[PDB]
RNA sequence: UAAAUUAUGGUCAAUUGUUAGUAUUCAUAUUAAUUUUUUUAAAUGUUUUAUCAUUUUAUAAAGGUUUAUUUUUGAAAGAUUUUUUGUAUAAAAUUUUAGGAAUAGUUAAUAAUAAUUUAUAAUUUUGAUUAGAUUGUUUUGUUAAUGCUAUUAGAUGGGUGUGGAAAAAUAAAAAAAAUAAUUAAUAUAUAUCAAUAAUAAAUUAAAUUAAUCUAUUAGUCAGAAAUGGAUGCCAGCCGUUGCGGUAAUUUCUAUGCUUUUAAAUAU
């Protein structure tokens, strides 16, 4: 609404809606439908953090079914990489490998989403595997 | 209200480190800030940090503060002399074992990509004239004939196109100097870079073949290029007009077309047709005939 | 070419010209002294980095034992080492192509390294400077004189192109039958 | 990253000097050194930047800095008429091609294909006119059969 | 931290001052008593400045020059400078 | 040895093994600002310098750097930095010239974002083709005048409306109704008649002399009594 | 500098330098003998200068030929990739 | 370049790093392998495998 | 010719911010500052001789 | 934040920095900020 | 600012004194302006002229004014 | 540039009985002291230095 | 004194003369602006060039 | 559609609305005018005006009275001078003498870098206050 | 002395060495500070009566502040060229706006 | 809108200050630096020649610049020789101040024009012009880190304009037209830089050449360690909360104790 206010992004609002639904213990979440958001949902479903997702071919939004375990939620925290669309962050392969290297122990617990130059939304594990660096989207674990 | 804002919880250290992908230090390491000052002192100064940029053994001529002349300095090297990541951190091992083994598997000059370096037309003309003059002669009386080919190769590696005038000058200079192998090498460079020779360049190469006595070179040249050569018919136009329109880009071809397509360096293959405009094929026929006689 | 000449550090033929190889080193305690062979113009400003064509390399004028090498019984190999790091390609390019000049200390260092003959400065006081006589020089010239053709060939090999192509290479390079 | 990485004096974390030579021609600083008013306080600028980041050659296809949306690409999309969005399908930031791009071809418009592309399709043009060590390095290897034959057992 | 307290130091921790006056001041209550305050004068960049400081130095002789240091916080309401210890 | 501690420094003459020998310039110097003017009497009339002002062209904080990755460089393969520029021609009042407003880009690493800064240039054109509103492309060339070193290379967009208005004889673009303020104080419209012109002048001069009296300073609480 | 012998011609002039630039015929003869030694070293120095220039030129020729070959291969590959991408576009 | 140590020390390369040891007697010879490796930043080799 | 006097050291170094010695170079003769300084401050009351 | 820069309080330095903020930079939408 | 005062600082001599412009014969270009501290557009409408209605040109006020009321209520 | 050890050096040039020593040595209830630059003896009726 | 010491309009160098004769041997003196007057100003329009036989 | 204010209009933001609205370049240029002479040759570097003069075209906008008067006055210069020098050589020779001696009696007769500086006050600012007095402002133009 | 110098310069510029000599004699006799020593003999003993200058002159008030601060700082070395950092530290105003105009 | 593996690969990201209802990064820690115990000059005759001359010898601090500092191969390197080939003065971007308004021998066209041509000129609220501050875009310090905090020496107008180039009026770590010197790195007076100086802070000795050399460790309420006397909100102490009202674990002092150690104190 004003210049001082942060420029919100579909990734940011998708992350915050998912987090709020998780905190309120919901089953289905209606989230905006973009290529990056759908890729992020697919990666989360692959990693099991989300029970499932479905892209109903509606131009605005699609559905995500969440998952819970032991009363709590299987998703601990979700944070978008950039609050503003004006600022864009690039992730180097060394900065990605530093995530895997946890004081000398390999670690694939926390999940990071990156979009590469080939319009392929992947995770930092595959980005490190193929030695490519894309722009970051969110951190979820 | 007068107090500032405070976060509910900490910011994730991984995210904080990840957001620093374009910091000023990273920009300096990538080399984006162009240098215009002197920077640090290089040579002949107290803090002249240039001789420390190439590997050297430890100095133990006398007491350097730890009696290095008679002290086993393994611990001293590990704790003081070897550079660290910071004050108190573990020693920074710069050894070859730290570098990847894949550094040794690459072929020569495969690391360098293709560059598209374009200049003003005036700068192109100036550079072409300077290179032509250097090929013709590089010094008063010390001009070795090899220097012509050296300057041709320098022009090549400087991402220039050695136009037919440059090729003619180089081949004529080497032929007059009597080193015909160098002229053959110039022709082979032309073949490798796919510069389609004009009729004058064909004549010069045929003169080189004549003086060398090798007819197989002229056989190859005639098969490659001289096949299409035709004499002047009485009904044809003898002084053919200029046909190649000068390069230009419209609005759409400037806005939508990619940079590599829009890029234009002077390519001799474009004006080979305009250089073959005077139909001098009789000279080529004569040179081929005398090549055959010599063979 | 100045109204008041800097009498302390004069030079010849003005600035900037005649690149010359020198050995720059800050005047420190002798035990921490190390010079730098480097090619620069005849005239240098307050900071040496202004006129620096190329950097040849460090030289440590301190004889040091070969600790890197294993303790060997070889007497010559157990003498003190004076390490010097030098560049060959840039030195040859500046010496030959650009015809630079050299000072006595770099000349002596390169003579030790084998790149140059011994400098004029280093001489043995035992052997005096000899003299010459035209008649004896002519007598020696007549006693032994090389052939003009072979002297021209060796001069050509030394100065002009030396990597020549022989008939075997020419036959290999000549085009194959299908395009004849 | 760490503190030691910020010390640009090291030759390991600094861009190499030959980049400027590759950009402005081989042996170009020899002319610059001879300038009379050099280093007081400025010298000739040095274009020491990684070859993969040059703005002259690279584009949005293989450069991260050219894929900036709101200023690098949004203005271009507005100028060219491409429908643009923040979370666009294409990497640059355009949802779809513009009307002119869709209607008109661009393969043969702008420049004829360079004749040097034939090097990638014809092995006949791959030439090394001189030997690997034809400049006097033939004796660099001490155990090579060539060196052994040219020297002899006594040597 | 307070950075406006050391206004008259002007960066340097030690200020070379002269001696003109010495009186007594009552510190802020409930800390009752009398504390010796030194009214001193110095010149800096051809400009004379006078300041009141704490006379922490014990008298063993007659002194016309003094060294002003920042010190800590004192209960005296207004003075912010201490005299150098006697050596 | 920068990485060594203060007490670990046995000597400072050379780097024993390797690394970076850097001068330890003292950043913590406690620079002091000396107030040499009255609070309301700083010699400058617009900007007041009341503290240590940071000095630098590129070393200032927050960091600001040129950004060669913009629309102009994305479109053109510039032989030299800033050789070619695309912009709209604004202002055609000097013969054989065309003033073009082209915007470059500056990047802030600290915030990790870029902004566009607009700069005006004088582009030379023959035959007077550049009319107000044209989207033109200009390139650097030889110096032509004191402030002319750009020339138009192609008119990407012709201003058909401006050309038609010129053909009809009207200006290519109506002049704007708002301009730069001549003075900080508001400009009041004068509507007095001929008889009241002298009275209005007297009122204005009284206001001016009151503003001059304001130079004296605060009025004393006690009126001057002798 | 230039050595000026004590036994040279004394310039009988108070308005200038006290010694002339001329020399004894013996000094001229002995200077020639010393200058002969200067030519012995410099001729080898000049010959070594020329052969070093020749070696550098030959090495530049060979290395530049190899670099040109590799660079042409690389740029041909790049152009082929570009035309394939253009067809896909 | 230390990253190319294997290629520089490999005798099968015409552009290998060159060394000269001038002995006190006046003759020069090729440096030993230890002397050649002495001109590179030291590295520690260790393998805890066995 | 009384040229035996040694080079004067009348210029005196004063310490500045980073202990860089500032030297007071004497003014050149070709300026109006010394001409104005040598005149009396108050012509009406100060003696002109 | 150096104490000598801008005013004594830190909010002076922060207000001085806010005039260089990229999001608030002078333009058609935000003009005559000062 | 060169005509009045040398550099400034002296109160009352920083800003130029009040400037009066005749709209029929303007002595400035673009009389109206937009600035954070120089908004003069609002000071050129009806309501500010009631103070000097005893000596003014009603014809000029009619010719150039803003939110001018109906002629009956003006009379 | 600031001189600070000057007081320490000057301490050696104060030969005699210093004000502190005399003030401590005096043990008379009728003689009161004050200090402005040094310990002085105050006269009751004058209210000033006992000359 | 009216403007720049060396106006841009007067920094004309002629390449039709020999390189080393303008500095010392002689000084060429002419008004070079007339031949560089543009076709737009002088009214010249480039007509199609006729061959010698048809001319 | 009058421009809002001169301050914004000078920076070329009034026409920036067409750029921002997606209608930046859409006019069908070929129909309104010949597009052959509205571009420039990249190979030679000659401008659009040079291309137009080579092709015989003239893209000249309609002109007001003042620019036409300027063009006529500048065109008449050579014709006036040629007859004036012949008819009245006295005043012309006097002016030539004055200019000849003025070139000697001036500032920086040598064409060094200082005199060649196109914008002398902007290039040399540090001496604009105490050394020179001729200029009062360090810059006079957009650069 | 100021008017004496101006009149002498005007005379030598108008080429009246006789009047210049008369002025020099008058000044030498009076004892003006500038022309106390300058006295010359009379060479016109047998005959009866009948951009150029590059200097800047401004009133005292223009540089009175400079004069005052110069004499306050260095009244013992008049030829000292009072400059920056002699009366104000770094990053601090020097007090006088418009040093050397 | 699929999972992976022919398995850790492409080489280390890691945060330590005993507080004091709560709100808000603000007293006391660590590192870096300044500060006490006396570390720490910028040299005086440049040289040759055809003799009252000529030839060689080109950026040190002085002047306060934020839309700003940019140029040559004509000397030299330089070569059988003659001869020849080319340039170059221009740009673009980053530009400080708590309370912010006008600036000017001025813009463009023309030309080897115009103190007196022609024109609806140019700069600026997208922050100009004067003024203040500061020698501009490879230098540090701190941190795990997008930050914050530093850096240097030198281009300050012309006016017979020499020279290739003004940088041209004391200031070397520059051998300068004959090999002066190579056993050389050692360097005795007047203003300054880091050669300035960091040296097993107390028990088995210096593979030597024996050459230079002293300073109180600070405390003892909270919190390592305090008892007696005197003072009694007085004198004083104090990083901090505070202490001193007649038993003071906080002052002074005797004695005794404490210390992870080489000070103390301040900015
Ligand atoms: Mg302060
Ligand atoms: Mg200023
Ligand atoms: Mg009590």
């Amino acid at each position: 609404r004003r210049r001082e206010e942060n420029l919100y992004t579909p990734i940011y609002d998708f992350c915050h809606r998912i987090r709020e639904a998780t905190e309120q213990r919901k089953r289905f979440v209606v989230v905006p439908s973009t290529i990056e958001t759908r890729g992020c949902a697919r990666v989360m479903h692959d990693h099991g953090l989300v029970a499932g997702f479905r892209d109903f071919h509606n131009d605005r939004a699609f559905a995500v079914e969440l998952k819970y375990f032991q009363g709590d939620s299987t998703i601990n925290v979700i944070e978008p990489c950039s609050y503003d669309g004006r600022t864009e962050f690039e992730w180097s392969p060394k900065m990605m490998r530093r995530l895997l290297n946890t004081h000398g122990i390999h670690n694939r617990l926390v999940v990071y989403i990156c979009r590469t130059a080939d319009n392929r939304i992947i995770d930092h594990i595959h980005a490190v595997k193929e030695n490519i660096g894309g722009r970051g989207l969110m951190m979820v674990h | 209200r007068s107090g500032k804002a405070r976060a509910f919880v900490f910011r994730d250290p991984s995210l904080r480190m990840m957001r620093a992908g374009s910091g000023y230090q990273q920009l300096r390491r990538m080399g984006m800030p162009m240098q215009v000052g002197m920077g640090w002192r290089k040579v002949d100064s107290f803090h002249a940090n240039t001789q420390y940029q190439h590997a050297w053994p430890l100095l133990s001529h006398d007491d350097l503060g730890n009696s290095d002349q008679s002290n086993n300095t393994k611990n001293i090297m590990y704790s003081m002399y070897m550079p660290k990541r910071n004050k108190g951190t573990a020693p920074w091992f710069r050894g070859a074992d730290t570098y990847s083994v894949k550094y040794c598997e690459q072929g020569r000059y495969e690391y360098q990509r293709y560059l598209m370096i374009n200049r003003f037309p005036s700068e192109y003309k100036k550079h072409f004239l300077s290179f032509l003059s250097n090929i013709r002669m590089s010094s008063g009386s010390a001009t070795i004939p090899q220097e012509a080919l050296h300057w041709l190769l320098r022009m090549i590696v400087d991402n220039f196109n050695p136009q037919h005038v440059h090729y003619i000058a180089a081949m004529k200079t080497l032929q007059s100097a009597g080193e015909l192998d160098m002229a053959r090498d110039v022709w082979k460079i032309m073949e490798r870079q796919q510069t389609w020779p004009c009729t004058a360049t064909i004549c010069a190469y045929l003169d080189v073949c004549v003086e060398a006595g090798e007819k197989t070179w002229a056989m190859e040249a005639w098969n490659r290029y001289c096949t299409e050569l035709k004499f002047l018919e009485p009904g044809e136009v003898d002084p053919k007009p200029i046909s190649r329109v000068p390069f230009s880009l419209t609005r759409e071809e400037l806005l939508y077309l990619p940079k590599w397509k829009k890029h234009f360096d002077h390519d001799p293959n474009l004006d080979v047709m305009d250089l073959n405009r005077f139909n001098r094929t009789r000279e080529v026929y004569l040179r081929m005939a005398q090549v055959m006689l010599a063979g | 070419a100045r109204a008041v000449i800097k009498r302390r550090s004069p030079q010849l033929w003005g600035a900037p010209g005649a690149p010359i190889i020198r050995m720059r080193g800050h005047h420190v305690v002798w035990k921490f002294q190390s010079y730098d062979l480097v090619v620069e113009h005849t005239h240098k400003r307050r900071n040496s980095d202004i006129r620096l064509l190329h950097y040849l390399g460090k030289h440590c004028p301190h004889p040091q034992k070969s600790l890197w090498s294993p303790d060997t019984p070889v007497a010559q190999d157990r003498h003190l080492f004076m390490l010097t790091t030098v560049d060959i390609d840039a030195f040859k390019y500046w010496f030959g192509v650009k015809r630079c000049r050299l000072s006595m200390k770099p000349w002596a260092l390169l003579a030790k390294a084998g790149l140059l003959p011994p400098s004029l400065t280093q001489n043995s006081k035992i052997m005096p400077k000899p003299l010459f006589d035209k008649e004896s020089l002519m007598r020696y010239y007549l006693a032994n004189r090389k052939d003009e053709d072979v002297m021209a060939r060796e001069k050509y090999l030394n100065y002009e192109n030396s990597m020549v192509k022989t008939e075997e290479e020419r036959a290999a390079e000549r085009p194959v039958a299908p395009y004849l | 990253s760490f503190k030691y990485a910020t010390k640009l004096q090291h030759d390991e974390m600094r861009q190499p000097y030959y980049i400027h030579e590759k950009r402005y021609g081989i042996f170009s600083n020899e002319r610059n050194i001879a300038k009379a008013r050099r280093g007081l306080p400025f010298i000739t600028p040095l274009y020491t930047k990684h070859m993969n980041l040059w703005d002259t050659d690279t584009d949005a296809s293989n450069n991260r800095f050219f894929r900036g949306y709101y200023y690098g690409q949004r203005e271009l999309h507005q100028l060219l008429g491409r429908p643009h969005s923040l979370e666009a399908t294409n990497a640059d930031g355009s949802n779809d091609l513009s009307t002119y791009e869709a209607n008109t071809s661009q393969l043969y418009k702008g420049i004829p294909r360079p004749a040097i592309t034939n090097l990638h399709y014809e092995p006949a043009w791959r030439y090394t006119l001189y030997q690997a060590g034809a400049h006097g390095a033939q004796l660099s290897n001490p155990r090579s059969p060539f060196t052994a034959k040219v020297l002899g057992d006594e040597l | 931290l307070f950075f406006l307290r050391m206004w008259f130091l002007y960066g340097c921790c030690l200020r070379f001052v002269l001696f003109v006056l010495c009186y007594y001041m009552s510190p802020r209550l409930p800390s009752s008593g009398n504390r010796r305050v030194l009214y001193a004068v110095f010149y800096l960049y051809n400009f004379v400045w006078m300041l009141r400081c704490f006379f922490c130095c014990f008298i063993g002789l007659v002194m016309s020059l003094f060294i002003i240091e920042g010190g800590g916080f004192v209960d005296l309401p207004g003075v912010k400078y201490y005299t150098r210890i006697v050596s | 040895p920068w990485w060594n501690f203060q007490t670990e420094h046995r000597q400072r003459c050379v780097l024993m093994y390797g690394g970076a020998r850097t001068k330890n310039t003292h950043n913590a110097n406690h620079r002091v600002f000396i107030k040499k003017y009255k609070r309301n009497a700083f010699p400058n009339r617009t900007r007041h310098h009341w503290a240590v002002s940071m000095t630098g062209v590129l070393s200032q904080r927050p960091r600001r750097m040129p950004w060669p990755y913009d629309l102009t460089s994305l479109i053109f393969n510039q032989p030299r930095q800033g050789s070619d520029k695309i912009g709209y021609v604004v202002g055609t009042s000097m013969l054989k010239t065309a003033v073009v407003a082209t915007n470059h880009m500056v990047y802030y690493p600290k915030f990790n974002q870029r902004v566009s800064r607009t700069k005006r240039f004088f582009a030379h054109d023959e035959d007077l083709a550049c009319v107000e509103g044209d989207l033109v492309h200009i390139k650097q060339c030889r110096k032509i005048s004191k402030y002319k070193h750009y020339y138009v290379f192609s008119i990407l967009e012709p201003n058909v409306e401006g050309r038609e208005r010129l053909k009809l004889g009207l200006k290519a673009v109506p002049p704007p109704l708002f301009g730069y303020p001549v003075s900080r104080r508001i400009v009041k419209l004068n509507l007095t008649s001929t008889e009241g012109t002298q009275e209005k002048l007297a009122a204005a001069i009284q206001e001016h002399v009151q503003d001059a009296y304001r130079f004296s300073g605060p009025t004393p609480d006690q009126p001057r009594n002798r | 500098r230039q050595i000026r012998p004590y036994y040279n011609l004394p310039s009988k002039s108070e308005h200038g330098r006290k010694m002339t630039g001329f020399l004894t015929p013996y000094r001229h003869w002995m200077w020639k003998q010393n200058e002969l030694w200067r030519n012995v070293h410099e001729a080898q120095f000049e010959h070594l200068r020329r052969v070093y220039k020749r070696q550098w030129l030959e090495s530049f020729r060979v290395n530049a030929d190899e670099y040109i070959y590799k660079y042409n291969i690389t740029k041909a590959a790049q152009l082929a990739q570009w035309e394939c991408e253009m067809k896909e576009q | 370049h230390e990253a190319l140590k294997k290629l520089e020390l490999d005798p099968t390369n015409e552009k290998r790093r060159r060394f000269v040891i001038r002995q006190p007697d006046g003759t020069l010879r090729s440096a030993k392998m230890s002397e050649m490796r002495a001109w590179y930043w030291k590295e520690e080799w260790a393998d805890f495998r066995f | 010719a009384p040229h035996v006097l040694e080079k004067p050291k009348r210029v005196d170094c004063l310490r500045i911010h980073r202990n860089r010695p500032l030297l007071l170079h004497p003014m050149k003769d070709n300026n109006k500052l010394l001409e104005l300084s040598k005149l009396p401050a108050r012509p009406e009351f100060d003696s002109w001789t | 934040i150096a104490h000598w820069y801008c005013g004594h309080k830190f909010r002076h330095r922060f207000m001085r920095d806010k005039r260089f903020h990229p999001s608030l930079q002078a333009s058609h939408d935000a003009r005559n900020r000062f | 600012n060169a005509a009045m005062g040398l550099y400034g600082g002296e109160p009352g001599f920083e800003k130029a004194h009040r400037v009066w412009v005749d709209p029929d014969r303007p002595h400035i270009k673009h009389i109206y302006n937009q600035t954070a501290l120089a908004r003069n557009l609002r000071y050129a409408r009806y309501g500010y002229f009631k103070r000097d209605m005893h000596l003014l040109d009603v014809d000029k006020l009619v010719r150039h004014a803003r939110l001018l009321p109906t002629p009956g209520r003006l009379l | 540039q600031i001189l600070q050890k000057g007081n320490n050096i000057l301490y050696s040039f104060q030969w005699g009985l210093n004000n502190g020593t005399v003030h401590d040595l005096d043990a008379d209830g009728g003689t009161d002291y004050f200090m402005d630059g040094a310990f002085h003896v105050r006269d009751k009726e004058t209210g000033d230095i006992d000359w | 004194e009216r403007g720049l010491y060396f106006p841009i309009n007067h920094r004309i160098v002629d390449h039709r003369i020999a390189p080393g004769v303008t500095v010392e041997e002689t000084d060429v003196q002419s008004r070079y602006r007339r031949e560089l007057r543009t076709n737009f100003a002088t009214g010249e329009t480039r007509q199609t060039i006729a061959p010698p036989w048809s001319a | 559609l009058q421009p809002p204010n001169l301050v914004t209009y000078r920076q070329g933001s009034y026409w920036k609305y067409d750029w921002n609205a997606g209608l930046a370049i859409s006019t069908n240029l070929a129909d309104v005018m010949d597009p052959r002479g509205l571009n420039g040759c990249v190979e030679t570097g000659r401008s659009r005006s040079e291309v137009a003069r080579d092709l015989g075209l003239s893209y000249t906008r309609p002109l007001h009275e003042n620019e036409k008067k300027q063009l006529s006055h500048q065109a008449v210069y050579y014709e006036r001078l040629a007859k004036f020098k012949m008819e009245q050589p006295e005043a012309a020779r006097a002016m030539e003498r004055e200019r000849f001696v003025r070139k000697f009696s001036g500032m920086f007769v040598k064409m060094d870098i200082r005199s060649g500086a196109p914008d002398f006050p902007s290039t040399y600012r540090r001496l604009l206050g105490t050394k020179v007095v001729r200029w009062a402002s360090k810059r006079h133009g957009p650069n | 002395p100021t008017m004496v110098k101006f009149y002498h310069d005007c005379l030598v510029r108008n080429n009246r060495p006789r009047e210049a000599s008369s002025l020099m004699r008058l000044a030498a006799e009076r004892g003006v500070h500038g022309y106390e020593d300058k006295w010359e003999a009379d060479v016109y003993k047998g005959r009866p009566l009948d951009t150029e200058i590059n200097s800047v002159f401004r009133p005292r008030v223009y540089r009175q502040l400079w004069y005052k601060w110069q004499h306050i700082a260095n009244r013992y070395r008049p030829t000292a060229a009072l400059k920056r950092r002699q009366l104000a530290p770094r990053d601090s105003p020097t007090g006088i706006p418009g040093f050397y105009r």
